[PDB]
């Protein structure tokens, strides 16, 4: 394993909404918000 | 028995809207394929 | 065809101190639009996008606000290599692409 | 790192035709849309024409349409432009710009070539 998820939408930023699809060792995180920013 | 063809068409500031003064011009054309009179606004390029 | 003006055609001041520049539209475009720097005989580079959002490599001095028709471009501290030619464009309506008359900012 | 380079400008006579291209490196060519955008000199920049990333969509800035034809190769990471019946305004130099997909498809021009001078004369 080295890859985990993805992360979708436009701006990727807090004004439009976006998708992450993170995938861990149980489950996945399917979600859609409007996350910040991460740089990690 | 023996009346006027033509009536007032009067008007005043103050009626309803099915009632008031419309202007109306009615544009006719007869396009076809043919040379024309009028046209619009297009530049002309060179034959080649 | 939306329309951009820049009001501040002309530009002279002296570096050290803060320049403030504006961009109008005709019509409503949200926070789309971009800011270009050129100076004379280069290809223009991009500065911010999202009227708000840095680029990658740009300093922090640069900085704009912002939304609907209404637009400005702040330079806290300018440098030796911030006297040039500003542009406006706005990408909101995607198929007409248009770009203002441009500032040019000079030494005093 | 990515470089465009611009090559086929010159001296033209009014009526004719002439070919630019300007020729791609350093980055997956394959997957982004160019641009073609033009500048006077004494006045601002304007836009000219837009391919997508495969070809089938082009568009066209209405003061050269119809006159004006954008092409692309992908086997030789270059982009051409093909003018036709050139008029004396056509005067001015061209520059061939990456595009960055931002909220629509293509909207912020992000790498610029040097540009190419095209003037037209008797
Ligand atoms: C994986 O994500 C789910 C969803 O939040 C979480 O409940 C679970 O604890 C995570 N797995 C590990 C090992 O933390």
């Amino acid at each position: 394993n080295i890859i985990r998820g993805w992360i979708f939408g436009t701006t990727l930023d807090s004004k439009t909404q976006s998708l992450l699809i993170v995938n861990n060792a149980t489950n996945v995180f399917i979600k859609v918000c409007e996350f910040q920013f991460c740089n990690d | 028995n023996c009346y006027f063809p033509l009536q007032s068409y009067g008007f005043r500031p103050t009626y309803g809207v099915g009632h008031q003064p419309y202007r109306v011009v009615v544009l006719s054309f007869e396009l076809l394929h043919a040379p024309a009179t009028v046209c619009g606004p297009k530049k002309s390029t060179n034959l080649v | 065809e939306i329309v951009m003006t820049q009001s501040p055609a002309t530009l002279s001041v002296s570096p050290g101190e803060r320049a403030t520049l504006s961009c109008r539209a005709s019509q409503s475009i949200s926070s789309n639009l971009a800011w270009y720097h050129q100076k004379p005989g280069q290809a223009p580079r991009l500065l911010i996008y999202g009227a708000s959002t840095r680029a990658t490599g740009i300093p922090a001095r640069f900085s704009g606000s912002g939304s609907g028709t209404e637009f400005t471009l702040t330079i806290s501290s300018l440098q030796s290599e911030d006297f040039a030619v500003y542009y406006c464009q706005q990408y909101n309506n995607w198929p007409p692409l248009t770009f203002g008359g441009g500032t040019k900012v000079e030494i005093k | 790192q990515v470089q465009l380079v611009e090559s086929g400008g010159g001296v033209v006579q009014p009526g004719r035709s002439l070919r630019l291209s300007c020729a791609a490196s350093g980055f997956p060519f394959i997957i982004y849309g160019m641009h073609w955008v033009r500048q006077a000199p004494g006045k601002g920049l304007e836009w000219v024409a837009v391919i997508s990333f495969d070809g089938r969509n082009t568009y066209y800035a209405d003061s050269v349409k119809g006159r004006f034809t954008i092409s692309r190769d992908n086997s030789k990471n270059t982009l051409y432009l093909q003018m036709n019946s050139l008029r004396a305004e056509d005067t001015a130099v061209y520059y061939c710009a990456k595009a960055e997909p931002y909220i629509s498809s293509f909207d912020l021009f992000d790498y610029w070539g040097q540009g190419t001078l095209v003037t037209v004369s008797s």
